[PDB]
RNA sequence: AAAAUUUUUUGUUCUUAUUUUGGCUUAGUUACGAUUAAUAGGAGUAGCUUGGGGACAUUCGUAUUCAGAUGUCAGAGGUGAAAUUCUUAGAUUUUCUGGAGACGAACAACUGCGAAAGCAUUUGUCUAAAAUACUUCCAUUAAUCAAGAACGAAAGUUAAGGGAGUGAAGACGAUCAGAUACCGUCGUAAUCUUAACCAUAAACUAUGCCGACUAGGUGUUGGAUGAAAGUGCUUCCUUCAGUACCUUAUGAGAAAUCAAAGUCUUUGGGUUCU
RNA sequence: UCUGGUGCCAGCAGCCGCGGUAAUUCCAGCUCCAAUAGCGUAUAUUAAAAUUGUUGCAGUUAAAACGCUCGUAGUUGAAUUUCAAAGAAUCAUUCUUUUUAAAAUCCGAUUUUGUUACUUUGAGUA
RNA sequence: CUUUUGAUGUUAGGGUAUUGGCCUAACAUGGCUAUGACGGGUAACGGGGAAUUAGAGUUCGAUUCCGGAGAGGGAGCCUGA
């Protein structure tokens, strides 16, 4: 059965800290622990390990990134401009 | 959608005679139309009609005498027992010396008069002045 | 087509749409709803008896001018109170603290009438014996 | 899914006389099923009435014949 | 039109001779044969008429043969598991649900993809409810790529 | 009148509203210049079609009818 | 191969053959075996086909404003008339060089595209949509739709940016009997971008959607066919699909007016909502 | 449109209204009208109401088309398979008599040849 | 919505004038529902019938006959076809 209708992940804080900061750390939270494509290999097995490293479950390459994603928009169209010219 | 073929006919029939046209076309034709039309024919309100063979639903083009008054369907079939006439024709009907209410009858295809000859029921198609 | 539908099978549709638009009918839905037995002192009945209680006058609308004479009466029913006009030219002096008298409507069952605002009620009889035949004066006396 | 007692369903026309039209209608009716048949959802049976052998059972089946449908057994109208 | 506003009426009309026309000298023989042929090589049957029509001198294949090109195509067990016009439709929406996923701002597509879908859902009933398509044909919008 | 129709008005309609339905189009022979064959050819073709001896170029598919190539003659086919 | 009867091999255990019933392999013969292709629908193919349909990236323009320079001197703004305001510590005005944010004039129309809301600088890449042409394929696969789903101007809410101009609130200066207003000088949120909500407008053609029929003329946007003036391009004719206007209706309305708001006591083509 | 009284008072009046010193409407006298051994009043209900509309309403501006599209149930769905012919009895008409494909039961004669809905005629009924 | 405490079926018994989850034991997971289940209301006993209506319809039926139920409110019991 669903188990939960609202709260999802962040079920574990219980009623502290207000509602609205729950929703943020949620909306974090389900970024930081997903599964991300790697683009050496082909699987989609890489997973944060550190504050700003994530490793691939599979070929084990390191590849330095965001904080909670894999990867950064602002970082993005910079490297998409110099590959452009 | 089409949804039927016989009320267009008569409509376009009867939008024609309004007019004074002397001719008129019906572009899809079935047997049912073939009977209305044969019928219209024997109680002499129309003249002789032409079937034009397509290798599609073919048509039909029709002589006008000048001599309808209106001519139209009942759109839902209702069937009729053979003691209920009476209250449709006083309903339909200008008068109780002319005009046609044609039925379709497990004998064919007749007005009202000819079905209480024959002691039969059916469903209501259309009529005509 | 004009807004409905007209299939041999298609009765359910329209029975059911007939029976919720009837209830924008305000004759149907005066005739037909749970509160009248309620919202009114008569509660069904064409007469009541009651107790005086008040004489009272009460103003005419806005182009007449007078002052018309009424009651006012304790149902022996339910105890509920009303106002009731008494008819005639001086009927009112038949009248005494305390009688017992039948009211009747005032002929526009839920609605006031003419002149009075807000009256829907009319006596009939006083200490058992008719108005009129009180006025006629030629007919009864008070029974004393 | 029961124990040798099936559940058919029957559809049928109402008329009403003041709309002159017909209405969709439809009953359930249980009944006995023996391990001579071999029957499955959507198929069409012929029933006889019997004594009564329990709270609501008092058909049971004498004829099978297959047949194939395509959505849920109950959104099927057939009228024979 | 079924979505849209269009009312266009252009199409094509036979001609009131069934019989095939006197100055065509083909046999019905090689003429399926040049039906197998050409569908080997990949073609669905709309091409085969075209190229039929344009390549060799045939008008319709139905005055000369008594069949069709499905039905011929069948006599031999060379039609596709998924019939034509649905595999077009199916294409259709790989595409777009590609292109999609690379941009999420893009509203349009979403709404024309919305009715592409609605349109292979129907047109499957239709073939599910002939013996065209086995009952258990279902169209999962993410497992329909890989279906060649 | 309507049964009997003037056919120079005919011919003047859309294809699907005349009398009895008829398509435009036509099949015929084409002879160009120096190739001494002669190829079936329809109006209206949606290919290029080759000459079956040397492959030269015989139309031209457009928006309508096909553009042959200068220099050609064709002729239509009766029947 | 499987069975009913004929006799049958000697009062019960005792022997054999018959025709006929249904399945089975085996090669031939038969008039042997499939309705159209809807001025219904879906798909397909073709054209240096059409479009201010959508998304992402990219490019240009003056204006305004900030800053730096530049030359000269007494006012400049603003109004019905004035005040508030700026200014010899150089205002306003002219000339040049840099940066910033929004916007896209003239062309531009009783013209184009989109389901509606909406959409207008250049170039590229994705992505769909008509319309026309067709002797291509399928063969009824369709119309309208309670529940349910997608999108939905402006304002408003949450977070991070950006922040020139305009400017709900607020503060001043005027007019007025009063003026918390109309006029004027400042000016905060907002207006713009990215990620999420909200689901409303005179969200109007105040006219639901599909199909049939009924009248003449003048235009205009996009194809196609057929003929002439041409330095395979224009003008004309015919036809399909959008889109306006004028005249008139033994047609309609209470009228205004309407090409549908007509074909309705001569009342019924299908269907949803009020 | 008769005679007296009252004078926005008293009162009447289902609705429109009457009454402020010359009231055809109040209070009375006379005279007339209606139904009549019967005639008024109150409440409910039917027709009137085509103002609940299946027969049979209305939705630009009077009350009323969802902001827009998709979509299940429901409702509704093109044309095609035996069409005819020849007599009679009837005041042109009505009623009928003959059968022109095929197969299975009488040594070229008889009759049989998918289901429902629907309509005809019967049975049974205080 | 129903089903722990019978709701829907199967097997074997008990009981009754007889069939039946009518009741007991074991076993399986069923049965109904937008074509309106499960609930609420009725100044609701059902019918043969009554009033008014051109044809459609709308409203009434405690009350001569037929069927049902009760004897201040509930539950038990004897005699007896
Ligand atoms: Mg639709
Ligand atoms: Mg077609
Ligand atoms: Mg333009
Ligand atoms: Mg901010
Ligand atoms: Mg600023
Ligand atoms: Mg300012
Ligand atoms: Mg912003
Ligand atoms: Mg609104
Ligand atoms: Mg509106
Ligand atoms: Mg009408
Ligand atoms: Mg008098
Ligand atoms: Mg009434
Ligand atoms: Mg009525
Ligand atoms: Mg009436
Ligand atoms: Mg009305
Ligand atoms: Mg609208
Ligand atoms: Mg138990
Ligand atoms: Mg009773
Ligand atoms: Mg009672
Ligand atoms: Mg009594
Ligand atoms: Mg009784
Ligand atoms: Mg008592
Ligand atoms: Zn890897």
């Amino acid at each position: 059965s669903r188990r939960t209708k609202k709260v999802g992940l962040t079920g574990k804080y219980g009623t502290r800290y207000g509602s609205s900061l729950r929703k943020q750390i949620k909306k974090i939270e389900l970024m930081q622990h997903a599964k991300y494509l790697c683009t050496f290999c082909g699987k989609t097995a890489t997973k944060r390990t550190c504050v700003g490293i994530w490793k691939c479950k599979k070929c084990k390459r390191k590849v330095c990134g965001g904080a909670w994603s894999l990867t950064t928009p602002a970082a993005v169209a910079a490297k998409s401009t110099i590959i452009r010219l | 959608v089409r949804m039927s073929v016989l009320a267009d006919c008569l409509k376009t029939i009867n939008n024609a005679e309004k007019r004074g046209r002397r001719q008129v076309l019906i572009r899809p034709s079935s047997k049912v139309v073939i009977k209305f039309l044969q019928y219209m024919q024997k109680k002499g309100y129309i003249g002789s009609f032409e079937i034009v063979d397509d290798h599609r639903s073919g048509k039909i083009v029709v002589n006008l005498l000048g001599r309808i008054n209106k001519c139209a369907v009942i759109s839902p079939r209702y069937d009729v027992k053979l003691d209920e006439i009476e209250k449709i024709i006083t309903s339909i009907l200008p008068s109780r010396l002319f005009g046609h209410l044609i039925l379709t009858t497990p004998y064919g295809i007749m007005d009202h008069e000819e079905a209480r000859r024959k002691h039969t029921g059916g469903k209501v198609l259309g009529f005509f002045f | 087509g004009s807004g409905k539908p007209s299939g041999l099978r298609a009765a359910r549709k329209l029975r059911i749409r007939r029976r919720t638009q009837r209830w924008a009918d305000k004759s149907y839905k005066k005739s037909h709803l749970g509160t009248r037995w309620k919202s009114n002192p008569f509660r069904g009945s064409s007469h009541a008896k009651g107790i005086v209680v008040e004489k009272v006058a009460i103003e005419a609308k806005q182009p007449n001018s007078a002052y018309r004479k009424c009651v006012r009466v304790q149902l022996i029913k339910n105890g509920k109170k009303i106002t009731a006009f008494v008819p005639g030219d001086g009927c009112l002096n038949f009248i005494d603290e305390n009688d017992e008298v039948l009211v009747s409507g005032f002929g526009r069952s839920g609605h006031s009438v003419g002149d009075l605002p807000g009256v829907k009620f009319k006596v009939v009889k006083v200490a058992r014996v008719s108005l009129l035949a009180l006025f006629k004066e030629k007919k009864e006396k008070p029974r004393s | 899914k029961m124990k040798r007692t099936i559940i058919i369903r029957r559809n049928y026309l109402h008329y009403v006389k003041k709309y002159n039209r017909f209405e969709k209608r439809h009953k359930n009716i249980p009944c006995h099923c023996s391990p001579c048949f071999d029957v499955k959802e959507g198929d069409i049976v012929t029933v006889g009435q019997c004594r009564p052998l329990s709270k609501t059972v008092r058909f049971n089946v004498l004829h099978v014949e297959k047949h194939q449908i395509f959505g849920s057994a109950r959104k099927q109208f057939v009228l024979f | 039109r079924m979505y849209g506003k269009g009312k266009g009426i252009s199409s094509s009309t036979l001609p009131y001779k069934r019989k095939q026309p006197s100055w065509l000298k083909q046999k019905p023989s090689e003429i399926e044969d040049a039906i197998i042929k050409l569908a080997k090589k990949g073609q669905t049957p709309s091409q085969i008429g075209a190229t039929l029509r344009d390549n060799y001198g045939i008008p319709q294949v139905k005055s000369v043969t008594g069949n069709k090109i499905l039905r011929i195509l069948r006599a031999q067990g060379i039609a596709t598991t998924i019939p034509e016009d649905l595999y077009f439709l199916i294409k259709k929406a790989v595409s777009m649900r590609k292109h999609l996923e690379k941009n999420k701002k893009d509203k349009d597509c979403k709404f024309r993809l919305i009715l592409t879908e609605s349109k292979i859902h129907r047109i499957s009933r239709y073939y599910k409810r002939k013996k065209l398509l086995p009952s258990n044909w279902k169209y999962q919008s993410s497992t329909a790529s890989a279906l060649i | 009148d309507l049964l009997n129709p003037d056919p120079v008005e005919e011919s003047k309609k859309h294809k699907l509203k005349r009398l009895i339905p008829t398509p435009n189009s036509y099949f015929m022979d084409v002879k160009c210049p120096g190739c001494l064959q002669i190829t079936t050819l329809f109006s209206h073709a949606q290919n290029v079609v080759l000459c079956g001896s040397c492959n030269i170029m015989l139309c031209q598919p457009t928006g309508g009818k096909c553009k042959l190539t200068e220099g050609c003659s064709f002729r239509k086919k009766i029947e």
